[PDB]
């Protein structure tokens, strides 16, 4: 009974999350096809992005639970194909500030992916469907960069094809989401934790660490591109993003697997990977060596996914199923709220306008100060 | 106070291209914005290019992206604009403007520039 639902949810996710084109994002946009500076993509277009995932957060949240799930996830699949359409021939700066809106559409309709289970499976049932779901597009996203990595340098493929596999890609997906059944229930239409200390402690760090790990993702490439122009030298962002995904999936499994106390060692190790993401940071900004900056990029998503697992076992260990979601989404938004106050402030045209040579030294010290806060209130 | 000059606007035939420069006196100009406009009868001012001085960052209209490139040959404290495949619709007297580097500053927004140059018309004939 849980497999027909688990499998056709599991293909939807895998050939959504499987983009040949994400990784070379920068490449693609600052080359010949599209024209754009770096000026205009990190100060005015990739802002968007966090401004309308924001925005449309809970009220997608709520949505979700109101229509069962499906109707929320066949809207993901249709801003998934607008946004490669848009990509594949969109034009100018508005066009991609247009395209920012319909990802941080897709992305906040992502609760509904992993929500959809609870209603269709079974409660004994939960734990290994959404594993499955989890490192299915895990593995799909992998795959994609590895793909992308083995056609641009091996078949000598452009960018524009890659955004034709990705459409290709999330087309099919989205024929795959019009066979999922219909949830007959909900959680909450359809049917105070904060009190507690510990949680709002750990979700403070998840909250603050999450806004920093997406700040970051979303200018690596820029960097990247700063440091070696992908007009005039060879570039690896496919492998990089393969490798560092492997490396912080093996970070995911090796924290479950290693049984410790982390009510006590806990505080510890979160602030020695908290300055392990600064040192890391540091390193990018300052190294000349692209080959350093992508070391730098690897070991910051390993130790971030040793960070944030740690944070989750520790917020979910007595939380009910379904309380898991009002309050990760309570968590997910005021990291989202964090995160634009930082790009308002750092990134955006209206604010410092700081460009990518300047901004992973302010990121680096944001991690630095979060360990030394979270440091603090040891004596006295 | 800063004064802004430009040159090498002229009468040049659609398609071609022309280079046109800006060069900026009264001041050590490192921390300022320095931008394009024009203006063709009958509308309004409309941005083309900028330029950030301090780190070279720069901004284009999609009417001109790809075909007009901003740079800057500080050895003269001149900025260039140099504007390849001309078409009817650029017709226009092109302004620099000289804007200060500072917090909240809207590149594209005429009224963000406090210094304006005298103008230089590009009219573009079509065969
Ligand atoms: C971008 O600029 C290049 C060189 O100026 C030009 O060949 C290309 O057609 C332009 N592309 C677009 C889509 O603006």
């Amino acid at each position: 009974s849980w497999i027909y639902p688990t499998v056709i949810l599991c293909l939807f996710g895998f050939f959504s999350m499987m983009r040949p084109s994400e990784p070379f994002l920068i490449p693609y946009l600052s080359g010949p096809d599209k024209n754009l500076t770096s000026a205009e993509i990190t100060n005015e277009i990739f802002p968007v992005w966090t401004y309308s995932y924001l925005v449309l957060l809970l009220p997608v949240f709520v949505l979700t639970d109101y229509v069962r799930y499906k109707p929320v996830i066949i809207l993901q699949g249709i801003s998934f194909i607008i946004t490669w359409l848009l990509l594949l021939f969109g034009q100018g700066v508005k066009t991609m500030q247009v395209v920012e809106f319909f990802y941080g559409m897709v992305t906040a309709a992502e609760v509904a992916y992993y929500a959809y289970i609870y209603s269709v499976v079974s409660p004994e049932h939960y734990q290994r469907v959404s594993g499955y779901c989890r490192s299915v597009t895990l593995a799909a996203y992998t795959a994609g960069s590895v793909l992308a990595q083995l056609l641009v340098s091996l078949a000598n493929m452009s960018y524009f094809y890659l955004n034709v596999i990705s459409l290709a890609s999330v087309s099919v997906a989205f024929l795959f989401s019009l066979f999922l059944p219909m949830p007959k229930k909900s959680m909450f239409f359809h049917a105070e934790c904060y009190s507690s200390k510990r949680l709002f402690y750990w979700s403070l760090w998840w909250a603050f660490a999450t806004a920093g790990f997406n700040q970051v993702l979303n200018y690596v490439q820029i960097l990247w591109d700063y440091k070696a122009p992908s007009q005039d030298s060879s570039i690896y962002n496919g492998a990089v993003e393969a490798i560092a995904t492997f490396g912080g999936a093996v970070a995911a499994f090796a924290v479950g697997y290693v049984k410790v106390n982390w009510d006590l060692l806990g505080e510890l190790a979160l602030v020695v990977f908290s300055v392990v993401n600064a040192g890391s940071l540091f390193l990018m900004h300052y190294t000349a060596n692209i080959w350093a900056c992508y070391a730098g990029y690897l070991i910051f998503k390993s130790s971030y996914m040793l960070l944030i697992t740690i944070a989750v076992f520790q917020i979910a260990v007595n939380l009910n199923v379904e309380r898991y979601a009002l309050v990760f989404g309570i968590n997910t938004f005021i990291a989202l709220v964090i995160q634009t106050i930082m790009t308002v402030i750092v990134v955006d045209q209206r604010g410092l306008n700081l460009p990518v040579s300047i901004q992973f030294l302010v990121y680096g010290s944001y991690f630095a100060v979060i360990a030394g806060i979270f440091l603090m209130r040891s004596m006295y | 106070q800063v004064q802004l000059v430009e040159s090498g606007g002229g009468l040049v035939q659609a398609g071609d291209s022309l280079r046109l420069s800006c060069a900026a006196s009264g001041r050590t100009f490192s921390n300022y914005y320095m931008a394009w406009f024009r203006q063709a009868p009958g509308k309004e001012r409309e941005f083309v290019a900028a330029i950030r001085l301090s780190y070279g960052s720069t901004y284009y209209a999609d009417s001109v992206r790809g075909r007009f490139t901003i740079s800057k040959d500080n050895a003269k404290n001149t900025v260039n604009l140099r504007m390849n495949s001309l078409k009817s619709e650029d017709t226009a007297i092109y302004y620099c403007a000289a804007a200060e580097d500072r917090w909240a500053l809207a590149v594209r927004t005429a009224t963000t520039y406090n210094y304006w140059g005298q103008g230089t018309q590009v009219t573009v004939s079509s065969h």
